[PDB]
């Protein structure tokens, strides 16, 4: 309550409250568009499950300010 | 319906959070976000509102619907055409360390019923206040 | 003869079409460049269209990698060609090797190092670093210590029993 608060004290502000979003491209919508989605991010580990997903994003990983997209969307 | 719950909007207010309602609910809020891509694709229908104005994930969190409101923010589709339909992504996976992207498109205040703002100035008279900030998005 | 630019060599390294390159070698020999070459390779991160093939498998089973493995022997061009490795400083030293060793594929190590891929490339790179907060993997920047920090029991032991290059045990 307090966060929240404290954002409706500045418009301003709220242009600062987008939480690390970035603004950036999750794949592909229908029509084949870019999706430019607000996502937060989060990092993850398993010990067990390898995670080789059918859709991940960024083919080169981690985040240095140079992107590269995945070949395996089917748009 | 004359309330102007969509077919999503029902399946909020039919959960109950107990494990077993819980199970089938957001098996069900699946299959029929699934077929509404298959369908026709061109109608998004999370974004659908009753005469409250409230959308089906806003509608979970001014009720105390914790486990539709956890599969919601966590909503991960492998299904090819229907990849869209997620709010978790992967941007990149290493070996064993792999980057979630958790959607933040009602939610993060920007919006009018953000389930943030929602969620925190409930009444009271709902259930699971305290504990449907423990989602995983919501947490971080 | 087809014109070959680089934008269709990652491309068609990428979908998994051996069809389509084809006629590169009749160009490579015409044009008397190598796939090691500065146009071939992406300006930001130096990625060969050998790393393009790495990062991109289809059912963990590429073959287009196989292709131009041979195009890069005919070119008589091969041990610069899966020793190279990335020049930014995010990956700097990511050969071919580390991705097969990551990417869980036996027959992709095997197929590397027969072909003489260093199993002593330093990945020092900032993704492959400590970074205290930063995101990355620590793995020990080595081969034989990637196939043991990924739970890979028989990589590491193909890497220290293979006939072609052993790797050091003892290496830093």
């Amino acid at each position: 309550i307090t966060i929240l608060d404290t954002e409706k004290s500045f418009l301003k502000c709220m242009r600062k409250a987008f939480r690390s979003g970035k603004l950036l491209q999750v794949g592909y919508t229908p029509d084949g568009k870019d999706d430019y989605r607000w996502c937060f991010r989060v990092d993850e580990v398993n010990w067990t499950t390898w995670n080789t997903n059918v859709g991940i994003i960024n083919e080169d990983p981690g985040n240095c300010e140079g992107v590269k997209r995945t070949l395996s969307f089917s748009l | 319906d004359s309330v102007g719950n969509t077919v999503l909007h029902a399946l909020v207010e039919v959960a109950d959070n107990t494990a077993d309602n819980t199970k089938f609910v957001t098996s069900m809020y699946n299959e029929i976000l699934i077929l509404g891509a298959k369908l026709h694709p061109t109608l998004k229908l999370e974004e659908l509102i009753n005469k409250k104005g409230l959308t089906p994930l806003a509608l979970a969190a001014s009720s105390g619907k914790i486990g539709v409101l956890a599969y919601i923010l966590q909503r991960e589709i492998q299904e090819p055409e229907c990849r869209h339909l997620s709010r978790k992504f992967t941007e990149w996976a290493y070996g064993p360390v792999h980057s979630s992207l958790y959607d933040l498109s009602c939610i993060d205040t920007c919006e009018k019923n953000s389930v943030l703002e929602v969620i925190a100035y409930s009444s009271s008279e709902t259930p699971n206040r305290h504990d449907m900030l423990l989602v995983e998005p919501l947490n971080r | 003869l087809k014109l070959y630019d680089r934008r269709s060599i990652f491309d068609a390294v990428a979908q998994n079409n051996c069809q389509e390159l084809e006629s590169l070698l009749p160009f490579l020999q015409k044009s008397r460049k190598r796939l090691t070459d500065s146009e071939f390779k992406d300006p930001e991160t130096g990625k060969t269209c050998l790393l393009k093939a790495m990062l991109n498998l289809h059912n963990g089973q590429n073959d287009t990698i196989s292709l131009l493995l041979d195009i890069a022997r005919q070119t008589d061009s091969l041990k610069e060609f899966v020793n190279a490795s990335y020049t930014d400083s995010y990956y700097k030293g990511q050969t071919a090797l580390h991705i097969a060793i990551e990417r869980r594929n036996m027959a992709l190590v095997t197929l590397l190092v027969e072909n003489g891929a260093d199993v002593q490339a330093a990945a020092n790179g900032d993704f492959f670093k400590k970074t205290k907060g930063r995101p990355g993997f620590y793995f020990g920047e080595l081969p034989l210590s990637l196939a043991a920090c990924t739970n890979q029991l028989a990589i590491v032991k193909f890497l220290l029993q293979n006939s072609w290059q052993p790797a050091d045990i003892s290496a830093r």
